[PDB]
């Protein structure tokens, strides 16, 4: 089992 | 240690990245155009993998805040600071044994470079490798270079780097 | 002109995976306008541009504990995926002696003393002379990433080479279960 990285993502901005 | 995920877009070239740092050295970066993951050193795809779409995912997240402060700035340009060119040796230089010119670019913004490694004057693509652009704490931006040489005696090599922030193209001399 | 939004994500492991620090920043154009601090456990505004957004994140308790879980959804995770290929490199460096100049029987004389290859940053490289440390004048040029997960070093001694003694660069490194050493007579 080929371990995984993980990625966090970026929270959009409003407007 | 310290790993720190990184990704950018740069609006009027529409051009992103997005990569993960280990201590100031790339573990990967997901190349765009291919969706696939680039690990910088190989032996890395083997102990552990990343999904690449999930990169395309978030530039699309960031391009769109880039839109959005862009706006809420009302439009500031950013200031190119000029690069600090380096042409160094993977390791000491022996006439037999083979070599890698190192040409390091750093504390540098905007993202937009253009390196170029010329043997002698005419550009040598023979060789040429290099890494995409990788942060620093001051959040400005790295980059290297190579050239797998063989030292010479005849040859000069020169890393001539070009950056919207520069009045002319620096070259940047090198030889045995 | 150009303009630039550029994120980060930073997992701050201090003594392995006992503390961890997730910090979510954002930058526009180099000005860095909002931020996630795992120690806070809220969005805050750094700049008065990115008020609105730490605001509105903060509201919506969902996007908190999202950003939130981090510290070990992804920040502790991580480490352990690739505390393997990283966090326990070790790679040997390669110590290389030699004299800046070909310089006469005695002269001011600079004994360049390379160290590549290394990989973590952390090592010693000391300077010798007929068994003495020679302090006085070492030139180093500290730690030099090389891009590809190797370090380089060159640490100098400036020295005139006296027809009958030898200098000694003795190196240490963690990759290393003794130093590396190279003795240097004079030509
Ligand atoms: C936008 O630019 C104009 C002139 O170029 C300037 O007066 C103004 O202060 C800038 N932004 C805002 C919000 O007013
Ligand atoms: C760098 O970019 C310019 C466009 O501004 C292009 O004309 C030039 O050929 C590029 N240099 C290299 C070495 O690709």
């Amino acid at each position: 089992p080929v371990s995984k990285m993980r990625m966090a993502t970026p929270l959009l901005m409003q407007a | 240690h310290v790993i720190i995920q990184a990704e950018f877009y740069l609006n009027p070239d529409q051009s992103g990245e997005f990569m993960f740092d280990f201590d100031g050295d790339e573990i990967f970066h997901v190349d765009m155009a291919k969706k696939e993951t680039v690990w910088r050193l190989e032996e890395f795809g083997r102990f552990a993998s990343f999904e690449a779409q999930g990169a395309l995912a978030n530039i699309a997240v960031d391009k769109a805040n880039l839109e959005i402060m862009t706006k809420r700035s009302n439009y500031t340009p950013i200031t190119n600071v000029p690069p600090e060119v380096t042409v160094l040796t993977n390791s000491p230089v022996e006439l037999r044994e083979p070599n890698v010119l190192i040409c390091f670019i750093d504390k540098f913004t905007p993202p937009v470079v253009n390196v170029t490694w010329l043997r002698n004057g005419k550009p040598v693509t023979t060789g040429v490798s290099e890494t995409v652009f990788l942060p620093r704490e001051d959040h400005l931006f790295r980059k290297f270079h190579y050239l797998p040489f063989l030292p010479s005696t005849e040859d000069v090599y020169d890393c001539r780097v070009e950056h919207w922030g520069l009045d002319e193209p620096l070259l940047k001399h090198w030889e045995f | 002109p150009r303009f630039l939004e550029y994120s980060t994500s930073e997992c701050h492991f201090f003594n392995g995976t006992e503390r961890v620090r997730y910090l979510d920043r954002y930058f526009h154009n180099q000005e860095e306008n909002v931020r996630f601090d795992s120690d806070v456990g809220e969005f805050r505004a750094v700049t008065e541009l990115g008020r609105p957004d730490a605001e509105y994140w903060n509201s919506q308790k969902d996007l908190l504990e999202q950003k939130r879980g981090r510290v070990d959804n992804y920040c502790r995770h991580n480490y352990g995926v690739v505390e393997s290929f990283t966090v326990q490199r070790r790679v040997h460096p390669k110590v290389t002696v030699y004299p800046s100049k070909t310089q006469p029987l005695q002269h001011h004389n600079l004994l360049v003393c390379s160290v590549s290859g290394f990989y973590p940053g952390s090592i010693e490289v000391r300077w010798f002379r007929n068994g003495q440390e020679e302090k006085t004048g070492v030139v180093s040029t500290g730690l030099i990433h090389n891009g590809d997960w190797t370090f380089q070093t060159l640490v100098m001694l400036e020295t005139v080479p006296r027809s009958g003694e030898v200098y000694t660069c003795q190196v240490e490194h963690p990759s290393v279960t003794s130093p590396l050493t190279v003795e240097w007579r004079a030509r």
